[PDB]
RNA sequence: GUGGGAGAGGGUGGUGGAAUUCCCGGAGUAGCGGUGAAAUGCGCAGAUACCGGGAGGAACGCCGAUGGCGAAGGCAGCCACCUGGUCCACCCGUGACGCUGAGGCGCGAAAGCGUGGGGAGCAAACCGGAUUAGAUACCCGGGUAGUCCACGCCCUAAACGAUGCGCGCUAGGUCUCUGGGUCUCCUGGGGGCCGAAGCUAACGCGUUAAGCGCGCCGCCUGGGGAGUACGGCCGCAAGGC
């Protein structure tokens, strides 16, 4: 899974100011980190339908908080998108 | 229905986790092999629910009994 | 890595040449699979509640370990190949919880 | 002809006949009976009556082996699986104990239609 | 975000004992079995009952609950690994990012279809034995698909709380699961029960609303004809919408 210094190297990076665990930018890369985990463990165990629910979530929540950056901040969205190398 | 005394009442403080100790779980099974109810066990529903898990651990590792058989029917 | 605890029930039959081997053999795995040992207690014969594989007796050893958590599974593997080796119950260790405290 | 004298008797109880067997102190059977063993055909076999005179029977021909103290063990429940030990108790066979054997699984078979609400 | 937690939530690999069937071996003999009573059936080629050994399939006693988890279908031995949801405390961060949701897409008990496996117990169909006026049926003995596994279809249901989702408000009492706490008690979140107000045709519901409101979706408009016909779409078919 996600380790607490994995999680934590992620936040760090994506930071929008020390101290910001918060910002739509951290949890746009949160999300993409526990989908791409998600995802992974979905190409195998095809068969597990209950996880994939949950992916289902998770993506739809990343979705969301993407429209609410770029409706925001085209700057800053465009700028998260290509550093998260997503969409596409 | 099972009504003496509370095995945990007398009872040291006693690891609930511990598979490895029989004496202390073999008063936690009857006169057959089968695992106490709460009646006579006398504990919480989580520390049931525990003692459970570390009862049958205890048994597939070949120290508490699976089964027994009834004397003096 | 994660912190775990081997146990193995052993042929009581055995005489030191042999306990020796299965040792040997045991550790020898132990350290293939990249688990470090922490404590570790052997309780030899004791009598079983049921037999296992015919025998009322049991060897009985505990080993506190932790290791590569995606690597455990096979260790259990590695640790059944032996016949002399009657049972192999790897739980993943925690921390004690009470009653009557 | 082997001359016993200690031994097991395992009375098996169903509900369509009682059945007892007296076997050797390591399971080898040495004589044995049932409801049918003695007089009965039909239904009859399951009674306590039955039972008893079952019961009695292998007994009686125990101690013709040469049989004289016995550790009873109880498989299933059946109408005079009582009156089996019972005519056990009052056989002249000194009984060292009854012990209630009696299988059940731990939840293993689909059983017949009029078994079921069971698994 | 941090730090705690409970859990038959899911997927994968392993493993455990009880029981049944079957085979091998010891001992043992005249029945066992089954029913309302019976018979078919099995049994001197030695059955049942008893001991020891082997093989294999399937389910998981006690714990177990009025319990728990899950969006629903549904989920129960134990272990490890992969993973989902969720609760609480701290009041730390973002700053309305929200709710509902026709289409679409995904899941979806059981039975059923396809292709390979597997097959112990049970078992539609079926073969018999009985019972009755007759017996097809119920009761008894056999037994095939199937029940199990993998991959792919099928999309139904008393898929039920017969009660759409979200939020806010409106007495309490009692029981309980699980967090926090100044831990008889208080506070949060689940599961039940009784009852204010209110509602209801009644029965009943009543902070787990069927009350008082607002948002949004689905649906209803006498009964039979009918979930029929025709048309379309899906489906290998069965058949579904
Ligand atoms: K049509
Ligand atoms: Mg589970
Ligand atoms: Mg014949
Ligand atoms: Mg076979
Ligand atoms: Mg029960
Ligand atoms: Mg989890
Ligand atoms: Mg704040
Ligand atoms: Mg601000
Ligand atoms: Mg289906
Ligand atoms: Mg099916
Ligand atoms: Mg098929
Ligand atoms: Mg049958
Ligand atoms: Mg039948
Ligand atoms: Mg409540
Ligand atoms: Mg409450
Ligand atoms: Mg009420
Ligand atoms: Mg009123
Ligand atoms: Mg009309
Ligand atoms: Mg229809």
């Amino acid at each position: 899974p996600i380790t607490k210094e994995e999680k934590q190297k992620v936040i760090q990076e994506f930071a929008r100011f020390p101290g910001d665990t918060g910002s739509t930018e951290v949890q746009v890369a949160l999300l993409t980190l526990r989908i791409n985990r998600l995802s992974e463990h979905l190409k195998v165990h095809k068969k597990d339908h209950h996880s994939h629910r949950g992916l289902l979530m998770m993506v739809g929540q990343r979705r969301r908080l993407l429209r609410y950056l770029q409706r925001e901040d085209p700057e800053r969205y465009r700028a998260l998108i290509e550093k998260l190398g997503i969409r596409g | 229905p099972s009504r003496k005394a509370k095995v945990k009442a007398t009872l040291g403080e006693f690891d609930l986790r511990d598979y490895r100790n029989v004496e202390v779980l073999k008063r936690f099974l009857s006169e057959t092999g089968k695992i106490l109810p709460r009646r006579r066990t006398g504990l919480s529903a989580k520390e049931q629910r525990i003692l459970a898990k570390t009862i049958k651990r205890a048994r597939i590792l070949g120290l508490l009994p699976f089964t027994e058989k009834l004397v003096r029917k | 890595m994660r912190r775990y605890e081997v146990n193995i029930v052993l042929n009581p039959n055995l005489d030191q040449s042999q306990l020796a081997l299965e040792k040997e053999i045991i550790q020898r795995a132990l350290e293939n699979y990249g688990a470090r040992v922490e404590k570790v207690e052997e309780l030899g014969l004791r009598r079983l509640a049921y037999p296992i594989a015919k025998d009322p007796q049991g060897y009985f050893l505990w080993y506190q370990v932790e290791m590569p958590e995606d690597r455990v599974n096979d260790l259990a593997r590695e640790l059944r190949i032996r016949d002399n080796v009657r049972r192999v119950m790897v739980v993943k260790s925690q921390e004690p919880f009470l009653a009557n405290a | 002809k082997r001359q016993v004298a200690s031994g097991r008797a395992y009375i098996h109880a169903s509900y369509n006949n009682t059945i007892v067997t007296i076997t050797d102190p390591d399971g080898n059977p040495i004589t044995w009976s049932s409801g049918g063993v003695i007089g009965y055909k039909g239904s009859r076999k399951g009674t306590p009556y039955a039972a008893q005179l079952a019961a009695l029977d292998a007994a009686k021909k125990a101690m013709a082996y040469g049989m004289q103290s016995v550790d009873v063990i109880v498989r299933g429940t059946g109408a005079g699986r009582e009156q089996a030990i019972r005519a056990l108790q009052a056989s002249g066979l000194q009984v060292k104990s009854i012990v209630d054997d009696t299988p059940v699984p731990h939840n293993g078979c689909r059983p017949k239609k009029k078994f079921r609400k069971a698994s």
